[PDB]
RNA sequence: UAGCGGCGAGCGAACGGGGAGGAGCCCAGAGCCUGAAUCAGUGUGUGUGUUAGUGGAAGCGUCUGGAAAGGCGCGCGAUACAGGGUGACAGCCCCGUACACAAAAAUGCACAUGCUGUGAGCUCGAUGAGUAGGGCGGGACACGUGGUAUCCUGUCUGAAUAUGGGGGGACCAUCCUCCAAGGCUAAAUACUCCUGACUGACCGAUAGUGAACCAGUACCGUGAGGGAAAGGCGAAAAGAACCCCGGCGAGGGGAGUGAAAAAGAACCUGAAACCGUGUACGUACAAGCAGUGGGAGCAUGCUUAGGCGUGUGACUGCGUACCUUUUGUAUAAUGGGUCAGCGACUUAUAUUCUGUAGCAAGGUUAACCGAAUAGGGGAGCCGAAGGGAAACCGAGUCUUAACU
C-alpha cells in the first residue's frame, strides 16, 4: 500500500523549491501583551527548518 | 528453492574432525568439542611461532655461555669481545660450532680474548 | 545492402535498425527480463497461521524444565512452520518500449556481423510435409534455425513443429531470447520488410 | 552473442545483504542492529516524527494557512509549450486537446519560460507583462 | 489530494477522465380494435457437445554388459521427437501422440416452428400521506454535531400534492437540474466442497496436506477436542529344495538362484554419534582446558648402498574451554550430554537515495483491445518556475505606506 502522510505536519510545513520547509513561528497565539514588539516583529514572517530536524520533516511527509 | 543441506556440513564438519586427529577423548571425535581444540591449537601455533624464535635464542646462549666458560670467559665478556672485533657471526652458528668443532671454537674465544 | 544467395539482390535496409553498436547490457537486461516474465511462480509453503493443529501451549511457562514453548506450528519445531513461506508471486518485470526496441534491433544489427542472419526471397515448402522441409535445408546448409516469415503459411508451419532445431515464428512475433538462441536465423524479404517498419 | 555469454555492465548487480551468516560476514549475530533495546527487536523503532516522547516539531510548531480551491483549477503554461496546438490559436479547449493542461482547469496564464518562433493569437487566456512582449515580438497580437 | 481527527494515533472522498460490460421496462386505467411483437411451456430443427470408443506411420547389424534403448555404422516415418513404459539413456519393441472417423440410450445447447395458454397500434385522463419536512435520541455517509448539507430511522409531530415538490454541502434569493413516498431486470463481478485436461526457476518422506503407508487410524481426553509414528529386496520371487548345529526351536554354516545375498525379507545407498576384535608405539614416582614449539627412542614404508614420509610421543619451554551478557568472566554468572536432520532480516505494494541501462526538455504509460512477454491505448503521472495564508502577480514575487 502507499505511504500515508503525517496530515498534522502536511498543515504546518511548506515544500520550498530549493527542498526546505518554510514554517510559522511558535510564541505567536495568545500572551502577548507581557511580550515586546520586537520579539512579535521577528515572529511574524515564515521561517526555514533547521539542518537537524529536517529529517523528521522529510520522513513525516514524502510526497511534496 | 528448497536447498538441503546435509552434504555441505557433513563435510564442513569432516574436514576439522579430521585436522583434530590425535587428540584425546571428545576432542578427537566430536565436532562441537573439536572446533574448540581445532582453533585453539590454532592460536597456540600462531604464538609458538614466535615463542619457537625465542627458545632457540636463550637455547644457544645457553650452549655458547657453557662452551665459553670451559674456556675461562663468561658468555657477556665473549660476544663483547667478538663484537670489539667486528665478528658478525650469530648464536645459532656459534653454539653449533660450540658443540661439533671445540678446537675451532677456541680460537674464537681466543679472538674474544684479544679485544 | 544485404545481399541473398539465390539472386544477389541489393536490398537496402536502414542502417540504424540492422547496423548499430551491440549493446551488452541492454541486451543482457531485456532477455533477462524475457526470462522472468517465463515464469509463473506458482508455489506456496504455510506460515504458523496456516499449518494445521491448535493454537494451545503444549507445556506451561513455567515449573516444567524444559524451553518454553507457545505452539505445534512454531517454526523451530519440526512438523510445521517455515518462517518466511512463500506466496504465488508475479516475477514479470517492465522493459521500456525504446530499450525491448534498442534490444531487438542491437542483437539483430550483430547477426549481419556474424553471418548468422540469413535473408531470402521466397521460402515456403511445397506440401504440409517435414520430410520436404527436412531435406531442403540440407541444400541451404542449416540444422537450428528460427525461419521467420511475413506471411506465415500453415504448410511450412505445419511442417516445423515436429522439427526440434528448426521453429517457425512470425515477423510480428519475433522475440530476444529466439534471436540469440537459434544458430542461424533465415528471414524473408517480406519479413526484412516488416521488422525494419516493426522496430523502426 | 549467445545465450550463456551475455553478461551484465559491472556496477548493475550489488548482491544484497545477508544477515546472521557468520563472522566472516562482518554483519552476522545482531545483523547490523546493536546489542539490545527497541531499535533491535522485530518490530523494533519507533513511529514517525517520535522524539522520545518530547513534543514533536510536526506539534510544536502552529499549523497555517489554508488550502485554495482556485488554485486547483489554473495552471502555469510555460511559453516555450505554447506553439503545439492549431497553427496560432490557443483559446483553452484548443490547448486541452494538446494535453498541456489537465481536463478540469478554468483558468490559466503563459508566463515567460522563453523561446517563440511562430505567430499565435492568444485569445480568451491571462498573459503575463513579459510573455506579453515575447507572443508579441514573435507577431501574433494577444486577445 | 480535499477533508475528518484528544486536528494525536490514525481514517480518507467525490467531480472529471480512461476501460470491461451494456438494456430496459411493468404497474396505482378508460376508445376503437382484438392473437400480429412478446415470451412460458408442450415442442418440434439441424448443428451438436457429452457420458462408451476405432484406426493410427517407420530398425536393423556389430561392441560392452546380467540385461541395450548404450557406443559404433548404415537406414527410414514425421500434420506423430507430448509423455510413459520396457532388465542402463528408445522417433521407429509396446501404450500413447498428431490426424480422420464414430452413439443403441440418456442428457446439457442454438434455430424453424403445431401451440392448453399471454395482449397489439392509438386516443382521453392517473401519477404511490401518517409520506416529505420538523423537534428529541441514535446511526450511515471519508466527514467524531462541528458552521454540517445528504440518507436511514426509535420517539413525538406534520405539508403541498405538477399554476406542486426534491436537489445544487449552514442559510437565503435568483438560475439549472430532477420528479421521492411501488415493483421487476441479463452482462461485466466474487467464489471452488467438487469433475476433467494441462503447466510449474513448487516439495521429494524431520520436506510436501495432519495423512505417499487401511490417518483423522493408533493413542490421549468424561467431552468439546487434540492427534501421531511408520516409504524404497530384485530386471524377474528365481523369497533360498537339500544337508550340518540347536529344543521335530531362535539363530547360524554350507549347497543352490541371481550380475550381485556384507541385494536373504530387521532386505538400494548405509554417514555420524555410540559400542567392539586384532595389529604398531606409548602408558603403574606422577599433578591441572590435555594442546602447542622443541625432541630421543621404537615401529613401519620407499628408492639407494644415503636419506625421507607415516604412526607413536619418553622428557621439556609456554599455555585457565566456547558462547552469551558485561566496566570487567578460567570464573564458583548464562546456555549446551553427544551426533544426525530441521531452525532466525523475508514477501507485496508505495516512497527517497546510490549504482547501472535506455531515451532526453522531455521521460513515460495504467487498466484495457490484444492470440498476446509484439503493437495499439498517453487517461494520467513526473519534470522543465517560483512567491504568497490567499486572491493575485510572475524571472521575479512576498513583506510593507514604500522599500537604497
Ligand atoms: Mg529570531
Ligand atoms: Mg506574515
Ligand atoms: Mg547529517
Ligand atoms: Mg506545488
Ligand atoms: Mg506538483
Ligand atoms: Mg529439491
Ligand atoms: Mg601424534
Ligand atoms: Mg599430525
Ligand atoms: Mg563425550
Ligand atoms: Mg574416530
Ligand atoms: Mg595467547
Ligand atoms: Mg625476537
Ligand atoms: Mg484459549
Ligand atoms: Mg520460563
Ligand atoms: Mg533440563
Ligand atoms: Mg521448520
Ligand atoms: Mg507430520
Ligand atoms: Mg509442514
Ligand atoms: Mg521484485
Ligand atoms: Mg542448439
Ligand atoms: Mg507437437
Ligand atoms: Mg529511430
Ligand atoms: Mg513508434
Ligand atoms: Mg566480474
Ligand atoms: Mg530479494
Ligand atoms: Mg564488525
Ligand atoms: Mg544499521
Ligand atoms: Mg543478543
Ligand atoms: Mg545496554
Ligand atoms: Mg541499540
Ligand atoms: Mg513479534
Ligand atoms: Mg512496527
Ligand atoms: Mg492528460
Ligand atoms: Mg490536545
Ligand atoms: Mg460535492
Ligand atoms: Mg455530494
Ligand atoms: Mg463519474
Ligand atoms: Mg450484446
Ligand atoms: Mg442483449
Ligand atoms: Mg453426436
Ligand atoms: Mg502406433
Ligand atoms: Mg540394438
Ligand atoms: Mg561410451
Ligand atoms: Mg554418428
Ligand atoms: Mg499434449
Ligand atoms: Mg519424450
Ligand atoms: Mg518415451
Ligand atoms: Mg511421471
Ligand atoms: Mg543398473
Ligand atoms: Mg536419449
Ligand atoms: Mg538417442
Ligand atoms: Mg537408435
Ligand atoms: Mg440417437
Ligand atoms: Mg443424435
Ligand atoms: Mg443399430
Ligand atoms: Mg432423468
Ligand atoms: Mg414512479
Ligand atoms: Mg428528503
Ligand atoms: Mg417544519
Ligand atoms: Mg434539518
Ligand atoms: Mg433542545
Ligand atoms: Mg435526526
Ligand atoms: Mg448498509
Ligand atoms: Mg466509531
Ligand atoms: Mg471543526
Ligand atoms: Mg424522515
Ligand atoms: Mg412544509
Ligand atoms: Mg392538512
Ligand atoms: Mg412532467
Ligand atoms: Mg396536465
Ligand atoms: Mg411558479
Ligand atoms: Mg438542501
Ligand atoms: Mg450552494
Ligand atoms: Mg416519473
Ligand atoms: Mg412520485
Ligand atoms: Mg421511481
Ligand atoms: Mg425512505
Ligand atoms: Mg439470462
Ligand atoms: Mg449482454
Ligand atoms: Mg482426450
Ligand atoms: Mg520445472
Ligand atoms: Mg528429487
Ligand atoms: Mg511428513
Ligand atoms: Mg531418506
Ligand atoms: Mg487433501
Ligand atoms: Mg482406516
Ligand atoms: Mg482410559
Ligand atoms: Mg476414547
Ligand atoms: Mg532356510
Ligand atoms: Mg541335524
Ligand atoms: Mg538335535
Ligand atoms: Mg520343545
Ligand atoms: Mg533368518
Ligand atoms: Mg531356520
Ligand atoms: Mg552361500
Ligand atoms: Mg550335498
Ligand atoms: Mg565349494
Ligand atoms: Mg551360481
Ligand atoms: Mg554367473
Ligand atoms: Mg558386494
Ligand atoms: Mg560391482
Ligand atoms: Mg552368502
Ligand atoms: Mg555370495
Ligand atoms: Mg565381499
Ligand atoms: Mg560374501
Ligand atoms: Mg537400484
Ligand atoms: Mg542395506
Ligand atoms: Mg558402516
Ligand atoms: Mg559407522
Ligand atoms: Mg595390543
Ligand atoms: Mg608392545
Ligand atoms: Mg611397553
Ligand atoms: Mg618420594
Ligand atoms: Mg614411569
Ligand atoms: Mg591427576
Ligand atoms: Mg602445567
Ligand atoms: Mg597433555
Ligand atoms: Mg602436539
Ligand atoms: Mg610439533
Ligand atoms: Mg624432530
Ligand atoms: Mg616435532
Ligand atoms: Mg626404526
Ligand atoms: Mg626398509
Ligand atoms: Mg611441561
Ligand atoms: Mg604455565
Ligand atoms: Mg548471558
Ligand atoms: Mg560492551
Ligand atoms: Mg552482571
Ligand atoms: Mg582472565
Ligand atoms: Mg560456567
Ligand atoms: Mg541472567
Ligand atoms: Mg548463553
Ligand atoms: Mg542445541
Ligand atoms: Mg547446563
Ligand atoms: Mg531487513
Ligand atoms: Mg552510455
Ligand atoms: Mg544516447
Ligand atoms: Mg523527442
Ligand atoms: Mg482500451
Ligand atoms: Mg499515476
Ligand atoms: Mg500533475
Ligand atoms: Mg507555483
Ligand atoms: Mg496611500
Ligand atoms: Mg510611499
Amino acid at each position: 500500500p502507499k505511504i500515508k502522510t503525517v496530515r498534522g505536519a502536511a498543515k504546518r510545513f511548506k515544500k520550498t523549491g530549493k527542498g526546505g520547509f518554510k514554517h510559522k513561528h511558535a510564541n505567536l497565539r495568545h500572551i502577548l501583551t507581557k511580550k515586546a514588539t520586537k520579539r512579535k516583529r521577528h515572529l511574524r514572517p515564515k521561517a526555514m527548518v533547521s539542518k537537524g530536524d529536517l529529517g523528521l520533516v522529510i520522513a513525516c511527509l514524502p510526497y511534496a | 528453492a528448497r536447498v538441503k543441506r546435509g552434504v555441505i556440513a557433513r563435510a564442513r564438519h569432516k574436514k576439522i574432525l579430521k585436522q583434530a586427529k590425535g587428540y584425546y577423548g571428545a576432542r578427537s571425535r566430536v565436532y562441537r568439542v573439536a572446533f574448540q581444540a581445532v582453533i585453539k591449537a590454532g592460536q597456540y601455533a600462531y604464538r609458538d611461532r614466535r615463542q619457537r624464535k625465542r627458545q632457540f635464542r636463550q637455547l644457544w646462549i645457553a650452549r655458547i655461555n657453557a662452551a665459553a666458560r670451559q674456556n675461562g670467559i663468561s658468555y657477556s665478556k665473549f660476544i663483547n669481545g667478538l663484537k670489539k672485533a667486528s665478528v658478525e657471526i650469530d648464536r645459532k652458528i656459534l653454539a653449533d660450532i660450540a658443540v661439533f668443532d671445540k678446537v675451532a671454537f677456541t680460537a674464537l674465544v681466543e679472538k674474544a680474548k684479544a679485544a | 545492402e544485404l545481399v541473398l544467395k539465390d539472386a544477389q539482390s541489393a536490398l537496402t535496409v536502414s542502417e540504424t535498425t540492422f547496423g548499430r553498436d551491440f549493446n551488452e547490457a541492454l541486451v543482457h537486461q531485456v532477455v533477462v527480463a524475457y526470462a522472468a516474465g517465463a515464469r509463473q511462480g506458482t508455489r506456496a509453503q504455510k506460515t504458523r497461521a496456516e499449518v494445521t493443529g491448535s493454537g494451545k501451549k503444549p507445556w506451561r511457562q513455567k515449573g516444567t524444565g524444559r524451553a518454553r514453548s507457545g505452539s505445534i506450528k512454531s517454526p523451530i519445531w519440526r512438523s510445521g512452520g517455515v518462517t518466511f513461506a512463500a506466496r504465488p508471486q508475479d516475477h514479470s518485470q517492465k522493459v521500456n518500449k525504446k530499450m525491448y526496441r534498442g534490444a531487438l534491433k542491437s542483437i539483430l544489427s550483430e547477426l549481419v556481423r556474424q553471418d548468422r542472419l540469413i535473408v531470402v526471397e521466397k521460402f515456403s515448402v511445397e506440401a504440409p510435409k517435414t520430410k520436404l522441409l527436412a531435406q531442403k535445408l540440407k541444400d541451404m546448409a542449416l540444422e537450428d534455425v528460427l525461419i521467420i516469415t511475413g506471411e506465415l503459411d500453415e504448410n511450412l508451419f505445419l511442417a516445423a513443429r515436429n522439427l526440434h532445431k528448426v521453429d517457425v515464428r512470425d515477423a510480428t512475433g519475433i522475440d530476444p531470447v529466439s534471436l540469440i538462441a537459434f544458430d542461424k536465423v533465415v528471414m524473408t524479404a517480406d519479413a526484412v520488410k516488416q521488422v525494419e517498419e516493426m522496430l523502426a | 552473442m549467445r545465450l550463456n555469454t551475455l553478461s551484465p555492465a559491472e556496477g548493475s548487480k550489488k548482491a544484497g545483504k545477508r544477515l546472521g551468516r557468520g563472522i566472516g560476514s562482518g554483519l552476522g549475530k545482531t545483523g547490523g542492529r546493536g546489542h539490545k533495546g527497541q531499535k533491535s527487536r522485530s518490530g523494533g523503532g519507533v513511529r514517525r516524527g517520535f522524539e522520545g516522547g518530547q513534543m514533536p516539531l510536526y506539534r510544536r510548531l502552529p499549523k497555517f494557512g489554508f488550502t485554495s480551491r482556485k488554485a486547483a483549477i489554473t495552471a502555469e503554461i510555460r511559453l516555450s509549450d505554447l506553439a503545439k496546438v492549431e497553427g496560432g490559436v490557443v483559446d483553452l479547449n484548443t490547448l486541452k486537446a494538446a494535453n498541456i493542461i489537465g481536463i478540469q482547469i478554468e483558468f490559466a496564464k503563459v508566463i515567460l519560460a522563453g523561446e517563440v518562433t511562430t505567430p499565435v493569437t492568444v485569445r480568451g487566456l491571462r498573459v503575463t507583462k513579459g510573455a506579453r512582449a515575447a507572443i508579441e515580438a514573435a507577431g501574433g497580437k494577444i486577445e
